[PDB]
């Protein structure tokens, strides 16, 4: 029962400080809560992002600091989504950068 | 946001 599962990542978000930033979308896109401030870490690429500003979005910020993330790049990973269609809907559209 | 760690 690892963080490769969206369900497990979502449960790490206990005591999430940001009411305006969606923990569900963060967990859905690879993030788990580190429990240090508002810092989250991606289980697939390892990027850690914190000190979020109200203009920041889950996927764009993730893509901004980690352009080659396997999950965001739509490569094969061991991720287990709660809802596959919802994940496909939120991941960055395909494109060769 | 700030990246506390970049791959
Ligand atoms: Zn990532």
């Amino acid at each position: 029962n690892d963080l490769n599962r969206e369900e497990t990542r979502l449960k790490t978000f206990t005591d999430w400080p940001l009411d305006w930033l969606d923990k569900r979308q963060l967990a859905q896109t690879g993030m788990y809560f580190t429990h240090a401030g508002d810092k989250v870490k991606c289980f697939f690429c390892g990027v850690e992002i914190g000190s979020w500003e109200q203009e920041d979005q889950p996927v764009p910020e993730h893509q901004r600091w980690s352009p080659n993330c396997p999950l965001l790049r739509r490569r094969t990973t061991n991720n287990v989504p709660i809802n596959a269609e919802a994940l496909d809907r939120i991941l960055p559209p395909i494109s060769y950068d | 946001a700030i990246a506390y760690f970049i791959p």
